[PDB]
């Protein structure tokens, strides 16, 4: 039993896009099935509904007039094709069927695809510039530093400190979409104070699509 | 409850 | 129908009794639903119509609620109950509408709060990023620069606890470079509960 959606991808603004969802393992066109999607900066947002035989649509406001949901209850198929597509709409996109029920209401969403991912972004492929965030003398119990890697894409960076050496104290944050379409993301660690002057520190950033790696040595200010 | 009704067969 | 979960966020070690609360803007009878969600997994149906338990969820697991206030109660967590939980109302001519989530995380090392400067290496590109990090400590985080409030140029992002426990959150704030030499004194300020706390630095020194 499973839902299985399809179609994602990087798209640009203006531009279209499909989704589609296999449905496997029950009576699809007995239920009624819905898209949800998910940004990591807002949680979940409700998108659009069909009916089981196709026979009513209904959308949020955000979408309405550039989304289309439909359904081939032939071939247990669910797609929502994505008009007019804004930096906004990026998102996780979740094919999700509502739990049976009888009588005169719906019911919450018992079944979840994995998700696709759209990327609204008129970006090119880049590879990131890094920055120091350098530490100084300074309060917690430790110091603190770290690697800015900002204005890359696609997706992803990788981030090692001293070639995979320093491994404990690392915090490497997800990636946030900035508005200029371009990826950026911090890597940090905690690190004894007195070390400063002893223990150097470098961040290493390999940019797989760009074919790019930065290693950038973290040192303090005066 | 029209969008909330049951959507099922 | 606005969902409302508070708190954002709740430490809870293995064997504590946990309970959400998830308020509603009007009325939405029962049609109240509670979900799981791990990273990078999709949601998973707990409870539905507000005490209903789905299939296969475990005991442990049981809400409550009608009108406007609801709960979901893990009577003792397991290692597996760390995770996002959202509400969810599907009441009649009112669509489909989520809380924010309360994320159930493990407790703790000590908490502690950085601000980091623009590199001048980032100055020259024009661009100046001013960086607020928070360890082992949660929000729910508001910029000041010479006291001015600032609005709809900062990020946040958040770690996620792995094997110990640790995690970190973020505050990017970006600016023109011509709107970062404008300005002395910068500042984060992080509130948790009654408490603020408020690094800041002055630019160029």
């Amino acid at each position: 039993v499973q839902l299985v959606e399809s179609g994602g991808g990087v798209v640009q603004p203006g531009r279209s896009l499909r989704l589609s969802c296999a449905a496997s393992g029950f009576a699809f066109n007995t239920y009624g099935m819905h898209w949800v999607r998910q940004t990591p900066g807002k949680g979940l947002e409700w998108v659009a509904i069909i009916w089981y035989d196709g026979s009513q649509k209904y959308y949020a406001d955000s979408v309405q007039g550039r989304f289309i949901i439909s359904r081939d209850n032939h071939k247990n198929t669910l797609s929502l094709q994505m008009n007019g597509l804004r930096a906004e709409d990026t998102a996780v996109y979740f094919c999700v069927r509502v739990r049976f029920s009888v009588g005169p209401h719906g019911s919450a969403f018992d079944l979840w695809g994995q998700g696709t991912m759209v990327i609204v972004s008129s970006a090119s492929t880049k590879g990131p510039s890094v920055f120091p965030l350098a530490p100084s003398s300074t309060s917690g119990g430790t110091a603190a530093l770290g690697c800015l890697v900002k204005d890359y894409f696609p997706e992803p960076v990788t981030v090692s400190w001293n070639s995979g050496a320093l491994t404990s104290g690392v915090h490497t944050f997800p990636a946030v979409l900035q508005s200029s379409g371009l990826y950026s993301l911090s890597s940090v660690v905690t690190v004894p104070s007195s070390s400063l002057g002893t223990q150097t520190y470098i961040c290493n950033v390999n940019h797989k699509p760009s074919n790019t790696k930065v290693d950038k040595k973290v040192e303090p200010k005066s | 409850a029209n969008p909330n009704a049951n959507p099922n067969a | 129908v606005q969902m409302t979960q508070s708190p954002s966020t709740l430490s809870a070690s293995v064997g504590d009794r946990v309970t959400l609360t998830c308020r509603a803007s009007q009325s939405i009878s029962s049609w109240l639903a509670w979900y799981q969600q791990k990273p990078g997994k999709a949601p998973k149906l707990l409870i539905y119509d507000a005490s209903s338990l789905e299939s296969g969820v475990p005991s442990r697991f049981s809400g409550s609620g009608s009108g406007t206030e609801f709960t979901l109660t893990i009577s003792s967590l397991q290692p597996d109950d760390f995770a996002t939980y959202y509400c969810q109302q599907y009441n009649s001519y009112s669509f489909w509408t989520f809380g924010q989530g309360t994320k159930v995380e493990i407790k703790r090392a000590a908490p502690s709060v950085f601000i980091f400067p623009p590199s001048d290496e980032q100055l020259k590109s024009g661009t100046a990023s001013v960086v607020c990090l928070l360890n082992n400590f949660y929000p729910r985080v508001q910029w000041k620069v010479d006291n001015a409030l600032q609005s709809g140029n900062s990020q946040e992002s958040v770690t996620e606890q792995d094997s110990d426990s640790t995690y970190s959150l973020s505050s990017t704030l970006t600016l023109s470079k011509a709107d970062y030499e404008k300005h002395k004194v910068y500042a984060c300020e992080v509130t948790h509960q009654g408490s603020p706390v408020t690094k800041s630095f002055n630019r160029g020194e």
